[PDB]
RNA sequence: CGGUCUCCUCGACUAGACGUCGCUUGUCCACGGACGAAAUGCAGCUAAGGGAAGUCGGCAAACUGGCCGUGCACCUUUGGAAGAUACGGUGGCUCCAGAGGCCAUGGCUCGUGUGGAACUGUUGCUGUGCAGGGGAAUCUGACUGUUUAAUUGAAACCCA
RNA sequence: CACCAUGUUCAA
RNA sequence: CCGUCGUUGCUACCGAUGGUGGCUGGAUAGAGUCAUCAGGAGGUUGUGGAGGGCAUCCCAGCCGAAAUUGGACGAUGUCCAGCCACUAGAGGAAGCAAAAGUCGUAACAAGGUUGCUGUAGGUGAACCUGCAGCAGGAUCAUU
RNA sequence: AUCCACUGCAGCGAAGGCGUUCUGCAAGUGCACGUCCGUCGAUCAAGAAUGAGAGUUCGGGGAGCAAAGAUGAUCAGACACCG
RNA sequence: GGGCUGCAGGUCUGCUGGGUGGCCGGUUUGUUGUUUCUCUGGCCAGCUGUGUUGGGCUGCAACGGCUGGUACGUCCCUGCGCCCACCGAUGGUGAGGCUCCUGCCAAAAGUCU
RNA sequence: AAUCUGGUUGAUCCUGCCAGCAGUCAUAUGCUUUGUUCAAGGGCUAAGCCAUGCACGUCUCAGCGCAAACGGAGUGACAGUGGAUCUGUGAAUGGCUCCUUACAUCAGCAGUCAUCUACGUGAUAGAGUGUGCUCGGUCCACCUGCAAGGACCCCAUUGGACAUCCACCAAAACCUUGUGGCUAAUACACGUUCGACCCAGUCAGCCAUGCAACACUCGGCAUCACCGGUGGUGGCGGAUGUAUGCCCAGCUGAUACGAAGACCAGCGGCCGCAAGGCCAGUGUUGGUUGACUCAGGCUGGCCCUGGCCGCAGUGCUGGUGGAUUUCGUGCAUGCGCAUGCCCCACUUGAUCGCAAGAGCUUCUGACCUAUCAGCUUGACUGUGGUGUAUCGGACCACAGUGGCCUUGACGGGUAACGGAGAAUCAGGGUUCGAUUCCGGAGAGGGAGCCUGAGAGACGGCUACCACUACCAAGGUGGGCAGCAGGCACGCAAAUUGCCCCAUGCAAAGACAGUCUGUGAGGCAGCGACGAACAGUA
């Protein structure tokens, strides 16, 4: 799906040599057919997608096979809809409570949050998403899990 | 002057924001070098940075330091021309290098290299030692040897060009540096070659 | 055009130097020495204020320039020297030798002391790290370097340094048990021993504290301060109240003691 | 030099049965010649500085003018006004994109039809012929159509 | 069940 | 007790025709600077040679101003558009206020034609009349 | 054109409103019930559908009544009540 | 949920309409009298002891002066004390670890029955 | 103090407002005003305009002293004081004001694993260095260079300027300016042996021993061909001993869950005289974080005689002061022979932290307005670059069609700088906050810059605009929303004071000999703003 990228360059991963004469098996991965990636796993109490460790998809800005770092604030949202390439909207109904009237506020916030491409998600779920460095002009957070 | 602020940018709504100060010197930028590949000397100047430290804009570069991945062999190799860019061809036309940019470098050296590391003779040409016999064969029998058949086909006519990928960012530190494609990115770039040679 | 502040005025100074708000607009703003601007005292503060030396600013200047007022074994003679946590004071040519410490209600007090107290400092390991040509090295809150620590010295341990050379005499472990101290927030110059350490991954563990009788507070990991293996074993002297704060019941009625059977003379 | 019925109708520029030039066809026939050819005239042009001060009256001439992109106000019978007003561009060359068809994703044909860029020139390009000046009101006839062949084309007649 | 309009200003 | 009408004053409205100030956007020209392309006034070191160290020349090098080309930032002028704020106006038309001006008596009683509502027409002014409604009516009530 | 009397502390309709008889057309409420569904509901800016009479529009109709108008009285006036 | 072994009151049980004072619990305040105990400085027996002066501190103690003079067991209710229902875990490494047990068979008696 | 009272009527009870009553660290004004102590004070309007003066300079023993400027004193380089000057460093802080500005600013929270850093502080620091050598510089060799070959030299520390000064001066001036001659450095340029040693690595050679007739070759022939060479294992070694930053590429930066055999190579060890068999021994590479491509570390970045690079940088100064005994053997040990020692500070600079700051970024939270309902087209995302200190449409090229909105988008208004706070306040709340503390913005309106660690600086420069000052008409200038002060504007707001004594700040700088500066700040003057305590018996 969003797997697909351009074909103007060939998007490979940074920290992975293709063309090593004789490579470690640090990246080999126990489910893969041999295929080398970088892959991290944030540390926030999360875990690192299976198909983000055995995936193909290049992708910075992800999370777990890039250089983007989580911290700062984690969030929980509802994917409003899908419409970017690999950016989505996520929203936060949150109730405010007003002072002197003793009562509460429906408010929301949206969010052009970027879900890379080892989350598989419908329009509607939840989402739990880190804030990392500035990836485009609204884009500061990264979807860290999928709840279905 | 060029200022990367976004006070001018509209508001992610639509809708306009009024600036109430005038530009800060740190959030300046400064002009793009555009270096440009020119057969012959080299143009770089020291630009002052945010603590007095140094920039280098590279104007008219020549060539630069071409890493051999596979081999780890980094020699100096003089960019022939700029073949294919990612995005605009105007780049391409104009012979600008930006990080990222395919080039065709002379590949003299790694074939010289590969004959004086090897032993081993990539073109028919168009004292001996005991020790050197012995070493080249020692590395022409270590593991992961073999020339691939794509870096061959180019070391092995009589006016190399092969193909690299500018790794530095010229305008930022006046290098032209970067390494031989191998492989996969090999294919890839030859086969947009093709491409536009054939449309 | 805006650069670095250069001054500090009297009402935004620290609160826990008792600065007068009526003399003068102005207070010492701290250099950018080795301890914190909002946990040091200025040498002018030591000086002037509390051993009062000087009668002022300029005779401040006179007794510091003229290089006897020695802190942390070498003379400091800027005005403004951040002063701050468990550094030791010495003035010779008066025979005066401070530690200056925390008292329970979170003030710098100078605390007089003896000999091996003043040969040697106590300073917490805040950051361990390598530099160039592989040096382990452990960045503690005195800002010092300490370029060859024992490998098994992890962060959050105190260290037990002697002023002359400058290098490492001892270090005690954050394990549980460990006697400790507070020196920030509310807590501050409180001493209790470590009970339980919860963790916050992301965030800031807190630590729980038995106080020298009963009581019982907690704090930050990045806000404690170990000084000894154990409440038997401190490994350095410790103020009039050995770190035990009263209530303020408690408070009131000793002041109220102390001005009667003052003014009973 | 007026009028008078129908048919055929090439090439280039162009939107073209406009306009300009050319092959085919036809023609050089209109009373001529000298003299740079007065004044005056009828025609074609220009004109500094000013810009309707000329005159009953901006009459006459001039300005504008094609196309592309952006865009357009009052008022309105909601249809218009409107090409409102206005702003920018336009050449030459070298490229980059961009649509289709046939034989069998290669051979061949293949946008005189569009967009972008680089270079270029004494800033200049609808380079010639051709080719709206515009705006704001009052009176009046709703409009379109009609009209005194040979002094009045109108506000007249007609219309719904 | 013809027609029957009006009453200067403050003060009470 | 209501409405024309008369007097004086104040407030806002409509009004051909305007005026002023501010903001934003576009177009056009474009100061200065920054970057680039050039340039080399001038200053200053060396090459061995032949004159026995002197502008001897040659050949070179280094720094380097003015000027040149040009990308950007962009002041500012002029035009255009939109918007807003303040403001002049012949005339028209309202509202309000001010002891004792004029014409009526519409309302308050069945107020002398019950009153009022919506709408439409007429009229010096209140108002009158039609249609439908209402009682807040002058009827809580008659096979 | 309108459906007297019957015609009411009567009924129906969300309201406006609805009255001769036979009849076509679809509908509503209530009641009865070991029928079904299983919370599908209440109120509602915006939005939508009905909405007396007057008024307007196009085509008919015109008895009666009746703005305007005419007109005779009444009146000081009376393009007011009354005819 | 049954319950109730077990503290106060309530279910129960019989009462109280006497007028002052000092003494004693406790030290309650200005006093003395210690010195438990660090600390202070030398001397003295080759920095540790040993008595000591100075103020610190109170194991406190009196002196005037003192003020302060409802009950057991029984049916249950809470604060607890219990018996009686049915069906988050696991795996490694250390820590500059702690605790307990720890050579062979086993009388009688002891336990599960 | 959880408070009411007068007003509609002939009287009554309500609704409802008006008025009273009270307050304000709100302003203005009228009359009146004795003392002591505190205290606001050109904010509202004109972020209008400014005459004059001052408000930023700085020197120690410790960067430069041949000024006779003052001066002690003698064969002396400089005694000392010392204006001046160059250099360093500061002028980016402070003070003022509130025009702008409506998620903007700001408050609290958080991130930088996306960054910069002068002063401060704690550590650090070994550059003859493009090839093994020729090759730090000269002196010889050999043959399209060599594999082991030499004699010296470097180390008592560089160069050239321009200042102050003298002299001639252009100009009406100008805080405008030319020229000639000396003369300094911690200025500028330039230079670096002994600051290493060893090891890795790179080049070359040699040894011991072993299968083997396979491959590729050196040697003889125009691909059919006949004899040597290299291979495996275990070592030794002659040449050098590639210091560090930036840049590019590759490698590392682990693991914390778990069972056994065969075989062929090599390598050990065991039984072994050996043969041969065999497996009992068996020590001779990893920081941080919650998380990393991070820290750190390793490797490559000279080639075949010119060519190419020249990878820019880093040398604890070719520095200064005070002190003073610098022998290599002085001490001693064991008997001069061998070994450990033989000034202290300050300071230019480089690296790593820390500290102190800044930039950017996170989450939540602001007034009235629908007689503002649709807004946006770099607009929203992506890929590749650019630029930046750094992330980012911040900018660009190519793709896509997004993004916000009745939970009020977009627009408009400002009796809008924000907050800490102020006034009331039973409770709930109402109103205000130009103003001292923090943050922002600005310096007449704009805009552009240089220097520097830091400025889009204005008591810096450049330009345009609006006003404006001097003039000898050619030219030169200006920036009080710093402190006093003036004109305007208004209902409406002070002295053209003294001083660094206190509080601080800055600097090359303790104090004194020998005056650091400071309109910051303090103290005075004016001051019925506003507070507290007394008198007028």
């Amino acid at each position: 799906t969003e797997v697909e990228l351009d074909d103007n360059a060939f998007h490979k991963q940074d920290n992975i040599f293709l063309a090593a004469k004789n490579p470690s098996s640090k990246w080999v991965a126990p489910g893969s057919k041999g295929r080398r990636r970088w892959w991290k796993k944030i540390g926030l109490g999360f875990k690192t997608p299976k198909a983000a460790i055995l995936g193909t998809y290049i992708d910075h800005k992800c999370p777990f096979t890039s250089k983007v770092s989580i911290r700062g604030r984690i969030l929980r949202g509802i994917i409003i809809r899908h419409k970017m390439f690999r950016t989505v909207v996520v929203r936060r109904n949150y109730l405010h409570y007003q002072k002197k009237y003793k009562r509460y506020e429906k408010r929301h916030k949206n969010w052009s949050v970027h879900i890379s491409p080892a989350f598989d998600f419908s329009i509607g779920d939840e989402v739990v998403f880190g804030q990392c460095r500035p990836l485009s002009k609204t884009v500061t957070f990264n979807v860290l899990q999928v709840v279905p | 002057g060029i200022t990367r602020w976004d006070l001018h940018k509209k508001r992610a709504t639509g809708g306009k924001r009024h600036i109430h100060r005038k530009k800060r010197k740190f959030e300046l930028g400064r002009p793009p070098a555009a270096t440009k590949l020119v057969h012959g000397e080299r143009r770089v100047r020291r630009v002052r940075t945010r603590g007095g430290n140094r920039k280098w804009r590279a104007l008219r570069l020549s060539g630069g330091i071409f890493s051999w991945g596979s081999e780890n062999t980094a020699k100096h190799c003089r960019i022939l021309d700029v073949v294919y860019n990612a995005t605009n061809n105007e780049l391409v036309r104009t012979k600008t290098l930006v990080k990222g940019c395919i080039v065709q470098i002379d590949g003299t050296p790694f074939r010289n290299w590969y004959y004086k590391w090897y032993g081993i003779r990539l073109c028919n040409p168009k004292r001996v030692y005991k020790n050197h016999l012995r070493k080249t064969h020692l590395r022409r029998k270590q593991k992961g040897f073999g020339l691939e058949e794509g870096l061959q086909a180019q070391l092995a006519v009589p006016v190399c060009k092969i193909l690299a990928r500018i790794s530095s960012r010229p305008g930022q530190d006046g290098r032209a540096n970067g390494y031989i494609l191998e492989g996969k990115e090999l294919e890839f770039y030859q086969k947009k070659l093709d491409k536009k040679k054939h449309k | 055009a805006r650069g670095p502040k250069k001054h500090l005025k009297r009402l935004a100074a620290p609160k826990h130097w008792m600065m007068d708000k009526l003399g003068g607009i102005f207070a010492p703003k701290p250099r950018a020495g080795p301890h914190k601007s909002q946990q040091c005292l200025p040498l002018i503060l030591i000086v002037r204020n509390r051993l009062k030396y000087a009668l002022n600013y300029r005779e401040a200047h006179m007794i510091l320039k003229q290089r006897y007022v020695k802190v942390d074994g070498k003379v400091r003679t800027d005005i403004k020297f951040p002063a701050g946590f468990m550094d030791v004071i010495e003035i010779p040519k008066t025979g005066d030798k401070f530690r200056v410490l925390y008292d329970t209600k979170g003030r710098f007090i100078l605390h007089k002391i003896k000999g091996e107290e003043v040969d040697f400092k106590l300073c917490k390991v805040v950051k361990k790290g390598t530099a160039k040509k592989e040096t382990p090295y452990v960045v503690t809150h005195d800002g010092r370097t300490l370029r060859f620590p024992d490998p098994n010295l992890k962060k959050n341990d105190t260290v037990v340094i002697d002023l002359k050379t400058g290098k490492i005499k001892e270090w005690v472990r954050f394990k549980v048990g460990c006697l400790l101290m507070v020196t920030s927030g509310a807590n501050t110059g409180r001493v209790g021993e470590l009970v339980n350490r919860e963790r916050h991954p992301g965030s800031f563990d807190i630590i729980h504290l038995k106080d020298a009788a009963d009581n019982k507070f907690a704090t930050r990991a990045d806000n404690v301060f170990v000084i000894g293996s154990s409440i038997y074993h401190p490994l350095v002297s410790l103020p009039k109240l050995k770190g035990v704060k009263l209530s303020i019941v408690e408070d009131r009625e000793k002041k109220l003691a102390h001005n009667s059977k003052k003014q009973k003379q």
